[PDB]
């Protein structure tokens, strides 16, 4: 029984994830570091 | 998907064509959308459509549309009338809500297939109903109504109104008014008390003439049979006095040590019990 | 015991910092010891440099307390929770908030993130935990369940991977694609508000003010018991090491060897230089990833590092 | 009556929910209806009540006992029986379900029900209380034998050397003083040289001093003493006091040597 | 190739002992009594019980579909005029047709006249009634399948 | 899997105790569908 | 407004446990 | 010759100590015991679920139990390859449930889909004389500016076993 309703907050936003990269700080390295 | 039906509604065609929506209607009784059906069931019919959800069919164990038994295709009070009553449910408002959902809840975790508590009862039978339940299909329900027009005297579409053209139900008759949720619950169902008056004239039950007597008076003997049909048919019951036996008019007199056993075998016996493929039918005296 | 076992060295503390307004509630480190973040009553979130423990950036945007912090590891991003009833995302590659998960019906305690799949999991006042996938800032589930406000909640890979107690004093064990209860633990008298999860043995562990428990893995068969330091306790937390440190609300704080339950070390901390004694005790302390610093948050609107001691025997 | 007395219900009842519906909780209200519906005798509507109230608080242990007592009540066993045993099974600690369990089944009759019931009491090892009454409740049937085999778990679980001195007496009421004695070497001997004092030397120097065993007393009185930690103050003043009795029952040389 | 007298079912629930009639069914007899001494039936499950009709037991698979003869799989049926199934405790082979046999038996609850035809009479109980009607009232699922697992622990044939 | 092992009859007695309708293959309460 | 008078609100009817509450009804006022 | 419950060949109803011979329609659900132990008075709490679904109810439960030592196959994070079937099962599953979902935000169906369907009524009478008929589901095409039909916003109570818990002096109080 899910309604037809909607909200403006609701709407597609970001929908990217951004991932970390390698001079960001990706778990690779962290692993790696002492 | 898939809904749940008599094999009276489903049709007397195998094949069949049969659609779906997704939340067609409230259900009449538990009043929530479900997925409803309609197909066309034969030459002449009405495409039917499922009446109630799924859910409070393996509630009472019914088909959608007709709320027939699936078994014995008898209306709810009857079934009840022939077994336990006691299963209930609640008919007042916010309850039957709450307690349809719980029960669902319930339902979605058994092995799916089981009207609930209901089938742990619903083995033991066959006291009247079997004899009353209905045998072969009953087309005459689906047929399409009756024209309102014409039964005005004025319908202008011809031969081609795919109404029907007959005389419709004196609304004298109490069979007539028949409300649905009332069907449903088993409450002053008119259709079910006839059934009840036809239940008691069966004949059968009383018997009882006499103090003690066990004497069986058996009619429709016949002779191709032998007494050993008798006896390793009847002691199951218990320990025999003696069995009497004439085969010039064919009737077998019985007895056994109480009366209790003989209105046993009567009751087991009436209008039921046949072996050697012939009918073996039965009186007191 | 088994022989007067693993002996670890005493720790002191090392460095204190003033600066915020109100009570530390929540501490977090980084992925890569570069930077540590608290949340507050002050409504701010707070960025410190690790080493030299000076204030990096201030943060604004939660109305209320913020309750619970956490730095993504596989990107870029704080969450943060608060009594708001708010829930945010923050790309800290702008020092904005890009989303806000919305949804619990009062206060949200705490907050965890899945270490591989990218799901954020809360607790709320309200009872109930959710399941957000960060990315669709959507109610995967609700984990309904406890009759109380949840506290602490701790997220794991393996086995059940939503562990979670609750202000009922009962753990539940959360199945995440089920969003249904494994197990149920009853074994603490009074609330249980935090538990944490031992890196290497498959155990873990909770704290409640009248004792601490450990638990095995799944399933959570009972192991072992560690009484001693009886307070209304709100931190645990466990290095490599096998060092587990309650913290507490009158401010005591102990040491405490996972093995065993020997209590090696107590320390009781002087409350900041105003204040007043009763605002003692700790909210929330954090292990830098070297293990080597302990951090805590406290009433007394400080944050304190603890070193372990270099001469020590 | 036929409508008359129909609407006052309609009343009460309508009340009784409305005042569930506000405070939700606040058993009082839960339990009044449930009272009220239970003296009209229409005690399916009260298990219903009780059923609703145990989903709000099923901790709650008057609740439970004034359902379970609803059900005895109006004579319904097998009701009452179902009640309390997933009062036992949810509430396991509480004392009170465990003591009202076992006398509703001894008063029905039903001595090996209450057994099976008291067998699982003692599986969570509850307190000493307890197993007296389990011991009693063998003892009022003869029984000895049970009676000693439970006694036999219990100075294990609570080896405490009251409950040990407890069943030795036990054995000397029923006067199995070949028992007792063998229950004292076994205690002494379990117990050891690391711990053990006064009060259960004493129970035993008192015992073969019945016995009428005047010198085997003097050898345990004073061999077990040295054997042990003597001198604590108290108790070997106690111990002393006893031997004194037990030697009374030129000979006062140790009134010189206790002044001097 | 003994004709012992009675066979031992320590089962989990109790001890059955029971009687054969080597003098109607000395075949069947021997089959049973030959798996009882090779221990075939330790650790075997009631797999059906059907309350007030009968007690199912006998296949080292649980399926309902296995078990074997030491005859090879299965075997001719020994029926006789004397062996009818009245009264409770009545031993008897379980058959799916006609002269097949496998191990699989059961143990009659009540008079059961309709089943003459279908099966042979092995022999009857002599100790353990309290013990199969404990067993009858067991809580089955919808396929008569036991819920909790009524097993055969030990069985014995003396002789 | 085996003709001899998939089809094997399942063996010996009958239990009365369902109806001619319970004794029937289901899987959706009315019947079997697939 | 029938929710009460008419048809027991909601109704649990109580589970049943190893004992006979067929037999038991009970009596008017 | 008895005649009585205490006491094939005998030819009588005999019921030999207490199966039943009238209908009594009893509620009691079988007492049972597992083996060789004991009456299964847990059975009460599982009641309401499938055996399946597990709960604590014995004291043994309870108790502890020690050790298991600094390692044991015992207890290990499932290992890296279970995780991962783990995770990608779950990931999919969560995928089709957010779809639906997200079908709200995005307002086409074409299967024609026939399946074969097996009584339960049978007879020989009852259909034109098959054990079986076949059904073609079709979907309805539903009128894509309909509005919502029907109203959701109506509200029931909470619906309602407790795990067991297993956890003063005067001048205290
Ligand atoms: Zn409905
Ligand atoms: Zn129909
Ligand atoms: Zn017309």
């Amino acid at each position: 029984q899910l309604s037809k309703q909607y909200s403006s907050r609701d709407l597609p936003s970001h929908t990217k994830i951004k991932y970390r990269q390698t001079t960001q700080d990706a778990p690779e390295e962290v692993r790696n570091r002492d | 998907d898939f809904p749940i039906l008599c094999q009276t509604c489903l049709g007397e065609n195998p094949y069949i064509r049969m659609t779906k929506e997704k939340y067609g209607k409230e259900c009449k009784i538990c009043a929530r959308p479900f997925t409803v059906f309609r197909w066309c069931p034969g030459v002449r019919m009405r495409f039917k459509k499922t009446e109630v959800c799924q859910t409070c069919s393996k509630l009472k164990n019914v088909c959608q549309t007709c709320l027939l038994d699936l078994e014995y295709g008898l209306p709810i009070q009857v079934r009840d009338a022939g077994l336990s009553f006691k299963d209930d449910m609640p008919k007042s408002d916010v309850n039957k809500e709450y307690y349809t959902q719980n029960m669902e809840r319930e339902i979605s975790n058994s092995d799916g297939t089981r009207p609930v508590g209901m089938l742990g009862k619903a083995t033991s039978t066959s006291d009247m109903l079997l004899k009353l339940a209905r045998t072969t299909p009953y087309y005459k329900r689906n047929r399409p109504h009756i024209c309102s027009f014409w039964v005005k005297g004025e319908c202008k579409r011809g031969e081609e109104c795919p109404y029907r053209h007959e005389k419709p139900t004196d609304p004298d008759d109490p069979l007539a008014d028949q409300n649905i949720k009332d069907r449903y619950y088993g409450i002053n169902d008119p259709v079910a008390d006839k059934l009840l008056k036809r239940a008691s004239t069966m004949p059968r039950l009383d018997p009882p003439e006499d103090k003690t007597i066990t004497t069986l008076y058996v009619g429709g003997l016949g002779d191709t049979i032998t007494e050993t049909d008798l006896r390793n048919h009847f002691y199951q019951f218990g320990e025999i006095r003696t069995i009497t036996v004439v085969q010039r008019q064919q009737c077998a007199f019985i007895q056994f040590a109480t009366r209790q056993a003989a209105e046993v075998a009567a009751e087991k016996s009436f209008n039921k019990l046949i072996v050697n493929g012939r009918r073996l039918n039965v009186k007191w005296g | 015991t088994m022989p007067k076992p693993q002996w670890h060295p005493p720790w002191k503390l090392y460095r204190v910092i003033s600066g915020h307004l109100g009570w530390v509630r929540c501490i977090a480190v980084e992925p890569g010891n570069q930077w540590f973040v608290t949340g507050s009553a002050d409504r701010t979130i707070k960025i410190w440099d690790l080493a030299s423990g000076k204030l990096k950036l201030s943060l604004t945007g939660h109305i209320s307390t913020v309750r619970g912090v956490i730095v993504s590891t596989r990107s870029p991003y704080l969450f943060s929770c608060g009594e708001d009833k708010q829930v945010k995302c923050w790309d800290l590659e702008y020092n904005k908030v890009i989303r806000h998960y919305h949804g619990h019906l009062s206060a949200v305690y705490g907050l965890d993130l899945h270490p591989t799949i990218d799901v954020l999991v809360t607790c709320s006042r309200d009872s109930t935990a959710r399941i957000w996938d960060v990315r669709t800032k959507a109610s995967v589930h609700t984990l309904s369940g406890h009759t109380n406000a949840v506290a602490t909640v701790r997220c794991q890979a393996a086995e059940p991977q939503i562990i979670t107690g609750s202000h009922d004093t009962t753990i539940r064990l959360w199945d995440l694609v089920a969003g249904k209860t494994r197990v149920t633990l009853t074994n603490h008298k009074k609330s249980v508000r935090a538990v944490v999860l031992h890196p290497r043995h498959y155990t873990f562990a909770s704290g409640s003010p009248d004792n601490i428990k450990q638990w095995k893995f799944p399933d959570g068969s009972f192991i072992q018991n560690l009484s001693g330091h009886n307070a209304i306790i709100n931190t645990l937390t466990v290095n490599s090491d096998g060092v587990l440190v309650s913290g507490a609300d009158n401010g005591t704080m102990h040491l405490w060897d996972w093995r065993t339950g020997y209590n090696f070390q107590r320390v009781h901390a002087a409350v900041q230089p105003g204040s007043l004694d009763s605002e003692s005790g700790i909210f929330a302390c954090a292990f830098d990833q070297s293990e080597s610093r302990l951090l805590t948050a406290e009433a007394d609107k400080t944050i304190k590092v603890y070193r372990e001691d270099d001469t020590a025997t | 009556d036929e409508e008359e007395l129909n609407d006052y219900k309609l009343r009460k009842r309508k009340t009784f929910e409305d005042n569930i519906r506000k405070n939700r909780t606040v058993i009082s209200n839960w339990i009044k209806y449930a009272q009220w519906e239970e003296s009209l005798k229409e005690i399916q509507r009260a298990r219903s009540i009780y059923e609703r109230a145990l989903d709000v608080d099923y901790r709650n242990i008057t609740l439970w006992l004034k359902y379970a007592e609803m059900e005895m009540k109006n004579r319904q066993v097998n009701h009452a029986r179902n009640i309390w045993d997933r009062a036992i099974t949810t509430l396991p600690r509480v004392n009170q379900f465990w003591y009202k369990y076992t006398y509703m089944e001894e008063m029905l009759g039903n001595v090996a029900g209450a057994r099976q019931v008291f067998e699982r009491w003692m599986e969570w090892q509850p307190e000493e209380q307890a197993w007296h009454s389990y011991i009693n409740f063998e003892l009022r049937y003869k029984e000895v034998d049970r009676a000693r085999t439970i006694y036999e778990r219990f100075v294990l679980v609570h080896p405490d050397v009251k409950n040990w001195i407890k069943y030795a007496r036990f054995e000397e009421k029923h006067a199995y003083f070949a028992h007792a004695r063998k229950v004292y070497e076994r205690a002494v001997e379990f117990f050891g040289d690391e711990h053990m004092d006064e009060h259960l030397y004493v129970a035993f120097a008192k015992f073969e001093e019945n016995q009428k065993e005047f010198e085997r007393v003097r050898v345990i009185y004073k061999y077990a003493l040295d054997r042990i930690s003597k001198q604590e103050l108290f108790k070997n003043y106690t111990i002393f006091e006893k031997k004194f009795g037990d030697r009374r029952g030129k000979r006062r040389f140790q009134y010189e040597e206790e002044v001097k | 190739s003994w004709q012992p007298p009675n066979v031992y079912l320590e089962t989990s629930m109790g001890i059955i002992v029971l009687e054969l009639y080597w003098k109607h069914a000395p075949k069947t007899c021997k089959n049973f009594a030959e798996l009882a001494r090779r221990g075939y039936y330790n650790g075997t499950k009631f797999h059906r019980i059907i309350k007030d009709f009968m007690i199912q037991g006998g296949d080292p698979t649980g399926t309902g579909r296995g078990g074997a003869s030491i005859y090879g799989k299965q075997f001719e049926d020994e029926l006789h005029p004397d062996l009818k199934f009245t009264g409770a405790g009545i031993l008897a082979m379980a058959n799916a047709g006609p002269d097949t046999n496998g191990s699989q038996f059961f143990v009659t609850l009540a008079p059961t006249q309709w089943l003459d035809g279908k099966h042979t009479i092995f022999g009857r109980v002599c100790q353990g009634i309290g013990m199969v009607n404990r067993v009858g009232m067991v809580e089955t699922n919808s396929q008569d399948r036991p819920v909790d697992d009524v097993k055969i622990i030990k069985a014995y044939p003396s002789g | 899997p085996t003709y001899e092992t998939m089809f094997a009859p399942e063996f010996g007695p009958e239990n009365p105790f369902r109806t001619q309708q319970m004794a029937a293959p289901r899987n959706m309460l009315s019947g079997y569908a697939e | 407004g029938v929710d009460y008078n008419a048809e027991i609100p909601f109704e649990k009817k109580p589970a049943l446990g190893f004992y006979d509450t067929s037999e038991e009804n009970y009596q008017a006022l | 010759i008895p005649r009585l419950l205490e006491d094939p060949e005998i030819h009588v109803a005999q019921y030999p100590l207490d199966m039943g011979r009238k209908k009594k329609m009893s509620n009691a659900l079988a007492i049972q015991v597992d083996s060789e132990g004991k009456i299964k008075y847990d059975a009460i709490a599982r009641q309401g679920q499938s055996k399946d679904k597990v709960i604590y109810s014995k004291y043994t439960d309870l108790v502890p139990k020690e050790v298991m030592n600094a390692d044991d196959p015992d207890l290990q994070r499932p290992d890296e390859e279970a995780i991962k079937e783990i995770t990608e099962k779950t990931r999919v599953a969560l995928e089709k449930s957010v779809s639906q979902k997200v079908a709200a935000a995005m307002p086409k169906l074409a299967p024609a889909q026939y399946i074969r369907y097996t009584p339960s009524q049978q007879g020989v009478a009852f259909n034109s004389g098959a054990k079986q008929r076949v059904i073609r589901m079709v979907e309805m095409q539903k009128d894509p500016m309909e509005p919502p039909r029907f109203k959701i916003n109506k509200k029931i109570p909470r619906g309602p076993p407790p795990a067991p818990v297993m956890h003063m002096t005067v001048k205290e109080q």
